[PDB]
């Protein structure tokens, strides 16, 4: 139990560090959490995975980059379900014409 | 397998999955299907390994999946040209790159797409309203 | 410009004017002014309707269908080499020499979104200069070249309120 | 002698109460006249309601045939629409409010409810219904009003509507007419079953003598708001529930299509509200650009 | 209320105590505009004489900007502490008076400055005077301008804001005359719609009328 | 309110969309007009009255 | 010091009852009220008033506080982040009267607004006036005075509109142009004032102020209003979208009409 204890003081821990950032260093991860770039790294992908984490990590720039920007997402979807029914309510009238 | 399949250990978990591979074709109610299963658990893998990533390292994910860079290539290939994956391949610095679909664009294009179709099928149609009224057709004589 | 009403005079000329065949001095000048203005399409049948013994008479004619196959299969050394090689009476000559001005913006235009870095050697054949000619006037533009090596990189260079009631009106019938 | 409705005449209220002329023509009420304080507070709380359906008590009193609207005061319940009489729910408040009302010279009786349906049109639904029945039966004279505080803000004209029920087994005779209005398809079936149970009174406004003349003097500090206010970023969110609601009709059109009396009509009408005031939300900005960033040098 | 108090306590004063009271003028801080105390006939008078150079100052300060001080700085009398100050904060006036997105390198050249530290202390500090208004932009290198306060006029300037308020008022006319037109015409269209609306529905029902025989 | 990035180094505050922005400077632009002809207004009621009697009754 | 944005809910809540009060006692009356809004370090804003129950004992008149307490637990159960500003009464300038009835109201709240409105005014403005509470020491006792302040106008669509609705009293397109025909014609009639000042002041027919003509050179810089870059792609966007929205509704008015149509012509040439 004492590898079960010690990793869930690691994930509170970076949940509450990449809480202001939206751009984040992993090496900079490295040196809160007394762990190494590829130990910090996989408990990332961990976190990701499983829904706790809302990011993406970079690996060539050794980075972490949050997500934070949220765009009209709404609109956007409303226009196109309305534009995909016209496409077929537009040849469901035509043919009518046979 | 299943314990460092979910731990997102992809080197030695298929290593031990080829290691019973000719175990199973001997099976009689598993052999037809192990060609189906390793080819859908790999599959499976490669969209698990390129899913934290923005910007993944193709050498590092060849070296992870026991394969080369020139057949991961074609492996991500394969995967990208359906909607499995939303990547591009550097082939420079060899680099998977995640790609985003700008919703805003996609939309313009697709009603512009919508917009022109539908008034091909109404002048189509106003010229087949036009030949019925007229009653043009081809004699069997 | 001018350019364009000469050739539908041309047109003209060859519809109504003529019994049929019209004179080699327009044929030549019409096929000629499709090449200026990039309608190879047109060109093709143009030469595939002329009648053979304008041909066999009016050889220049066969001079000209000479640049228009380098335009076809695209050679911009071939443009350039074949425009010099025939020449005519006064009505080709500033024909082809706003041909001349436009194949060499065409090329330009090309080598300036489609390369990135391009050899002096290949963009001099393009453009259609002296490599040392070309590379001392590209550095103007702004196009930094890459001597010791010759690897020259291109670089990119009132009634809306009516309209608006009239779409509302539309709507609301 | 604008300000002659302001008098309150007690004496003639209980004559009028105690004869009950309205006992014997179901039809009786036809107008509603509304002071202009009543209405900015019924629509300032209706805005702040959110999303969600508030509601609350009005005072006034009955002149002939017309019901007179003086003021009006929210009612702390929560969960209207859902439940049949929920002012009961604050009627301890009732008691609160009003005796101490009488005390500062508001001397008019309850005269009737109001709440707010934000997004889906001024009218009466099941529970509505129900409520305006039982209020009727022991509240009499009264009176229901039904605001739309989110069409108000997108259509640019505010969206009222005073309505009383028929009593229970009683048959209305034809009044058909119907004028359209756009209601959304989850919420299509509660107009069609209560349609012929109420009527809509003839709603008109009025104001005091002083209260021109602070409007007209307000009219000079009050012309800012008017061009440098965006109506296309305030209602973002309703151009797109609309969008949805109209792309969902147009399924059950094209299902018919393919075979609840021509949907395609009713779904263009709704397409053309929603482009015409999405239209009418550019036209301003046009304006304000020809007028602010054209004047350069 | 200070340019009015030192203009009373100058209704008189004259030579030595004048420019004595000049420089007090231009060093009191809130005092951004000078142009009562330029007004004023023995302040102007002081052209004939020895002390043109403090109404060359004075027109520096009412009119001038930081880099006039680069080109008359041996002709002018030595400038104080403060007094460099106000007309540095002068100059940001000026500037955000043209265009409302003041870049870096501009700022620096003009107000003479070497570092950036030094030059947004400055911006700052000229903001919580309330002279001009803003946000800095560091990533993109802009100082944004929201308000700014009006300096001095000369008497040739103003045929300027004849200029530029006939243009607005020009505007206003046209965009009401076409609003008034966009309103008939669509009233037009309406009325013509209905109409033949109804003028079809008449021949229709003419149609059936006569179709009963 | 504001979000750092570490990359560079910037810590950013709020950002001030344009539309809203351009919406406020329309108020202050109007307040200013507002202001300017109540200082007029004051400062010479004769020919004010005049002026306002010169376009109302035009 | 703090800045005041006023909404017109309370001066028709004042105006209402002053003329409540005239009306059912045939002489005007000076009544007494109580203001509830929010307020976010120094910007305060009114929104809602309600009256309060004065007793007159001899020459002077006391706030009864326990009809104040009464009135504040009804309200906080409708309104819960509304809370106490000040008073609001009707009259002229701020008498002794006022200043006494000031003290008692701040001694529930530390710095209360005050607010008077005329309601026989003689002006071409609003006559509303808002004041604070200033105390000093002079003589050898504490006198507390009065500061006035400048209020502004607050925004919000719903309060606008219900405006308007009821400052009016009475096709779609020519009645929202109406509405965006008489803010321009108040704008241009004051832009045009200002002309006519400006080159009345340059001709010469009044004094030479130089306050306004520096006033009206900050006005003419302040054009063109934020045309920067990125507004001038903000600007297009919403332009391209309501066009996209637009083109929609379009095809989806040309489909009903081939629908009608459709079914028209397959009645009359039908041969099946
Ligand atoms: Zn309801």
């Amino acid at each position: 139990h004492i590898e079960e204890l010690l990793r869930n003081i690691r994930t509170q821990v970076l949940i509450k560090l990449i809480k202001p950032y939206t751009r984040i260093h992993i090496p900079f991860i490295s040196k809160e959490l007394n762990i190494d770039v590829a130990d910090v790294e996989s408990l990332l992908v961990q976190c990701i995975l499983d829904n706790t984490i809302h990011g993406r990590i970079d690996q060539v720039n050794q980075l972490l980059e949050l997500d934070h920007q949220k765009r009209g997402g709404a609109r956007y979807t409303a226009l196109d379900k309305w534009t995909n029914q016209l496409n077929s309510l537009n040849q469901a009238v035509v043919s009518k014409l046979a | 397998i299943i314990f460092k399949f979910y731990e997102s250990k992809y080197a030695s978990c298929l290593k031990m999955l080829d290691e019973m591979k000719d175990n199973l074709l001997l099976d009689m109610y598993l052999a037809p299907h192990v060609r189906t299963l390793y080819t859908q658990i790999r599959n499976r893998a490669l969209i698990q390994y390129f899913s934290p990533y923005v910007s993944a390292d193709m050498h590092r994910m060849a070296a992870a999946f026991n394969t080369t860079v020139a057949a991961l290539e074609d492996e991500l290939t394969q995967l990208i040209l359906e909607g499995l994956i939303s990547a591009r391949v550097d082939s420079h610095s060899k680099i998977l790159y995640a790609r985003d679909v700008d919703q805003r664009s996609t939309t313009f294009e697709k009603s512009l797409l919508m917009g022109k179709e539908f008034q091909r099928r109404a002048k189509a149609m106003m010229l087949r309203a036009a030949v019925l009224r007229n009653q043009i057709h081809v004699k069997s004589p | 410009f001018s350019f364009k009403k000469l050739l539908d005079q041309c047109e003209n000329q060859e519809l109504e004017a003529p019994g049929g065949i019209a004179t080699p001095p327009v044929y030549g000048q019409l096929l000629a002014l499709y090449l200026l203005h990039n309608d190879m399409n047109n060109a093709r049948y143009l030469w595939k309707r002329i009648p053979p013994a304008i041909k066999s008479a009016n050889s220049e004619l066969g001079g000209i269908w000479s640049v228009g196959q380098r335009i076809w299969q695209r050679d911009f050394p071939g443009i350039y080499t074949t425009i010099n090689a025939h020449q005519w009476s006064e009505t080709v000559q500033p024909i082809m020499e706003a041909l001349r001005d436009a194949t060499r913006r065409r090329a330009f235009a090309l080598v300036s979104q489609a390369y990135t870095s391009i050899i002096a050697d290949d963009f001099a054949a393009f453009v259609g200069l002296p490599v040392e000619e070309a590379v001392k006037g590209i550095l103007e533009q702004g196009w930094q070249a890459d001597s010791t090596t010759r690897m020259v990189l291109p670089r990119k260079p009132e009634q809306q309120l009516a309209r608006l009631t009239d779409y509302v009106a539309f709507l609301e019938n | 002698s604008i300000d002659e409705i302001y008098k309150y005449d007690k004496k003639q209220q209980q004559e009028i109460l105690a004869a009950k002329p309205w006992t014997k023509d179901h039809h009786y009420f036809k107008y509603c006249k509304i002071s202009a304080l009543a209405l900015l507070k019924m629509v300032m709380h209706a805005r702040s309601g959110g999303n969600l359906e508030v509601m609350g008590l009005m005072l006034g009193k009955v002149d002939g045939e017309t019901m007179i609207i003086m003021d009006s005061f929210a009612l702390p319940v929560e969960g209207t629409e859902t439940r049949v009489n929920a002012q009961a729910a604050a009627y301890e408040y009732m008691a609160a409010y009003i005796e101490n009302a009488k005390q500062v010279g508001r001397l008019e009786n309850a005269i009737g409810w109001y709440h707010s349906h934000p997004g889906y049109g001024c009218w009466l639904s099941g529970i509505d219904v129900s409520t305006q029945m039982l209020n009727q039966q022991f509240q009499e004279p009264f009176v229901a009003v039904v605001i739309d505080p989110t069409r108000t803000i997108s259509a640019g004209k505010v969206n009222l509507g005073a309505f009383r029920t028929y009593p229970k087994g009683y048959k209305p005779p034809d009044e058909g007419p119907s004028e359209y209005q756009t209601i959304p398809l989850n919420k299509i079936e509660d107009f069609g079953v209560h349609c012929k149970q109420y009527y809509a009174l003839e709603v008109s406004y009025f104001k005091s003598s002083l209260d021109r003349k602070l409007l007209e003097l307000l009219w000079n500090k009050y012309w800012v708001n008017t061009l440098s206010s965006s109506s296309l970023l305030t209602n973002a969110d309703y151009t797109t529930g609309q969008v949805f609601d109209l792309s969902e009709k147009l399924e059950q059109s094209e299902a018919q299509l393919g075979r609840s009396e021509d949907k395609l009509a009713k779904a263009t009408r709704d397409s053309c509200k929603t482009t015409i005031e999405a239209i009418h939300g550019l036209m301003s900005q046009v304006i304000k650009d020809k007028l602010f960033n054209q004047i350069n040098i | 209320n200070l340019l009015e108090q030192f203009i009373l306590l100058a209704k008189g004063t004259s030579g030595s105590a004048l420019t004595a009271l000049i420089s007090q003028v231009l060093e009191a801080p809130g005092v951004y505009v000078f142009g009562e105390l330029l007004e004023l006939a023995n302040v102007q008078e002081l052209a004939e004489g020895a002390n043109a150079a403090y109404l060359q100052l004075l027109n520096l300060f009412a009119y001038g900007t930081y880099p006039d001080y680069i080109a008359n700085k041996e002709s002018l009398p030595e400038l104080s502490t403060a007094q460099q100050n106000k007309l540095k904060h002068l100059t940001i006036v000026s500037l955000a008076s043209r265009m409302k997105c003041i870049p870096y390198s501009v700022l620096l050249k003009d107000l003479e400055m070497r570092n950036l530290r030094e030059l947004e202390d400055l911006i700052i500090e000229a903001v919580y005077t309330d002279i001009i208004q803003g946000k800095l932009d560091q990533r993109n290198q802009l100082l944004e301008v929201d308000f700014c306060i009006g300096r001095d006029i000369r008497k040739k300037d103003i045929n300027n804001i004849v200029k530029t308020l006939h243009e607005w008022c020009d505007g206003c006319e046209a965009v009401l005359l076409g609003i008034e037109q966009q309103v008939l015409r669509a009233n037009q269209y309406k009325e013509n719609h209905n109409r033949t609306q109804q003028q079809v529905e008449a021949e229709v029902t003419n149609i059936k009328k006569t179709l009963k025989a | 309110n504001g979000f750092i990035d570490q990359i560079d180094g910037i810590v950013h505050f709020e950002t001030r969309e344009a539309l809203p922005t351009w919406d406020k400077q329309i108020q202050s632009l109007c307040f200013q007009v507002n202001n300017l002809l109540e200082k007029i207004s004051q400062t010479a009621p004769e020919w004010t009255a005049q002026a306002m009697e010169a376009q109302m009754a035009q | 010091s703090v800045s005041v944005a006023l909404h017109p809910l309370v001066i028709l809540n004042i105006s209402d009852h002053w003329i409540r009060m005239r009306s059912q006692e045939g002489r005007p009356v000076q009544v007494i009220g109580a203001l509830i809004g929010k307020q976010e370090g120094r910007n305060i804003e009114v929104m809602n008033s309600f009256e309060l129950l004065s007793h007159t004992v001899e020459e002077k008149i006391i706030i009864d506080k326990e009809y104040y307490y009464t009135k504040e637990e009804q309200f906080k159960q409708v309104f819960k982040e509304l809370e106490f500003l000040g008073w609001y009464t009707t009259g002229g300038p701020p008498d002794p009267s006022d200043i006494h009835v000031h003290k008692q109201v701040c001694e529930i709240i530390e710095s209360p607004l005050f607010l008077k409105l005329n309601p026989m005014t003689k002006h071409t403005d609003l006559p509303v006036s808002v004041f604070e509470s200033v105390i000093d020491i002079i003589n050898g006792e504490a006198t507390m005075l009065f500061a006035e302040l400048t209020y502004t106008l607050a925004t919000e669509e719903a309060e606008r509109i219900g405006v308007d609705h009821v400052a009016r009293m009475t096709s779609t397109v020519a009645e929202h142009l109406i509405a965006q025909h008489s803010a321009i014609k108040m704008l241009h009639s004051r832009v045009k004032l200002i002309l006519e000042y400006v080159k009345a002041s340059e001709a010469g027919e009044v004094p030479f102020n130089h306050e306004i003509l520096r006033e009206a050179y900050a006005l003419c810089h302040c054009l063109p209003v934020l045309s920067t870059d990125k507004f001038k792609t903000d600007f297009y966007d919403q332009c391209n979208d309501v066009g996209l929205m637009a083109y929609l509704g379009t095809i989806t008015k040309t489909c009903n009409t081939m629908n009608q149509f459709v079914n028209k012509f397959n009645v009359l040439y039908d041969r099946q």
